[PDB]
């Protein structure tokens, strides 16, 4: 394996290096909808899913997983990455998130319940002052952990690598080991809501498809499906 | 397969 | 808040006290989906009564406002009753011991429709338990955590303040066992991971207890009727 | 609510 070899500061680099790209939406604001503001994530969700799956690739570790594995792992965590990487990308909107840097939403514009969700996660890491660092290694846990209950030694092995490299990451920004160990608590928590969001969303989505209004590409609905058998 | 193809590219 | 000025060695005996006891299910003995689920749902109901219980004997969770406390127990009873579960199958490799006379396999949740699904899952999490080695005192400390973190973002510096101080308790646990420094944020980080997939199944058992209230076909108690309407759930 | 009753108790 090439991954259990990474320094930390490497591990690191790696994950930086392999961040997706911000995507834009197709919103126009001359034009004011559940129906079109869903259409818009919906288009811009089938995008993001492409350079996601070309980030999974560059997680370490990642690769060396059979086919059918890194199948799995990203049927089941493509939406909490998608939700992951929004509250990141809206940390610093109090009140907002920032779908795409061109659809900035608030939750005046069931569906409120996910937005304050994704709204009071965004507030918490920004009460962390969660770091770029902290958050790439998060978002590479939640690909690799989310799946491996539903080869998988490969897996922990990389798990505890990321987790040696929260622990570095802490130790560095002046951090005592009580606080070190604290935070990195705190982090971890925040990601059974992030499935939480995820759960719920992905209820959400499935209602939408039998409503048949809001029509989702055929890759949401093989992802959407491999969520129900 | 759609996320099968892709992931194998 | 007196939570916050326990020694950890003094919040491992007041979670190890706190403990829930392990109740039975109906006595005589093949299973339908009908009798099944009817079994669980008694039992569930009856260990609801003593969560509650357990849930004003953990440190600082006496010190929230009623709502909030209500708040906590509505979003994380499942989880709750889910991680017990788990916790009693573990030494049955194979099983859910639901109950000490109710000892379940796979193929008998097979006779309900999506329920293998969610015995699979639970299943799995009882091995990952058994090859961690998880410990009694690690135990209550997590189910702990899940009574404080689950609700919270749904709402909290004491909480988060109590939720610091079960994680200094968890580490004081594993710098006991021996364990080196590495070693102790590495099974820390272990652990708390597992607590996503304990949400993930509460979730996918909260739409399937949903499906039967639909279906009327077995009744569900005025009392878990209303920790399950708090989830509002349907497609949410 | 129930879980009110069983809280205040
Ligand atoms: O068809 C889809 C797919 C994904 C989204 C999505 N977020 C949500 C998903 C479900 C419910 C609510 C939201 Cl905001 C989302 C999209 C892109 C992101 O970057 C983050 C979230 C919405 C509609
Ligand atoms: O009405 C109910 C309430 C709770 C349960 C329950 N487990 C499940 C819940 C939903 C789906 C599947 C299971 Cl196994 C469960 C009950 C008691 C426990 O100790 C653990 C789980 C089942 C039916």
């Amino acid at each position: 394996s090439l991954a259990l070899s990474l320094t930390a500061d490497q591990m690191v680099s790696a994950l930086l290096d392999a961040e997706p790209p911000i995507l834009y939406s197709e919103y126009d604001p001359t034009r004011p909808s559940e129906a079109s503001m869903m259409g818009l994530l919906t288009n811009l969700a089938d995008r993001e899913l492409v350079h996601m799956i070309n980030w999974a690739k560059r997680v370490p570790g990642f690769v060396d997983l059979t086919l059918h594995d890194q199948v799995h792992l990203l049927e089941c965590a493509w939406l909490e990455i998608l939700m992951i990487g929004l509250v990141w990308r809206s940390m610093e909107h109090p009140g907002k998130l920032l779908f795409a840097p061109n659809l900035l939403l608030d939750r005046n514009q069931g569906m409120v319940e996910i937005f304050d969700m994704l709204l009071a996660t965004s507030s918490r890491f920004r009460m962390m002052n969660l770091q770029g660092e902290e958050f790439v290694c998060l978002k590479s846990i939640i690909l690799l952990n989310s799946g491996v209950y539903t080869e998988k030694d490969h897996i922990h092995r990389v798990l505890d690598k990321i987790t040696d490299t929260l622990i570095h990451l802490m130790a560095k920004a002046g951090l005592t080991l009580q606080q070190q160990h604290q935070r990195l608590a705190q982090l971890l928590l925040i990601l059974s809501h992030i499935r939480h969001m995820s759960n719920k969303g992905m209820e959400h989505l499935y209602s939408m498809k039998c409503k048949n209004v809001v029509p989702l590409s055929d890759l949401l609905l093989e992802m959407l499906d491999a969520h129900r058998l | 397969k759609i996320l099968h193809r892709l992931l194998q590219d």
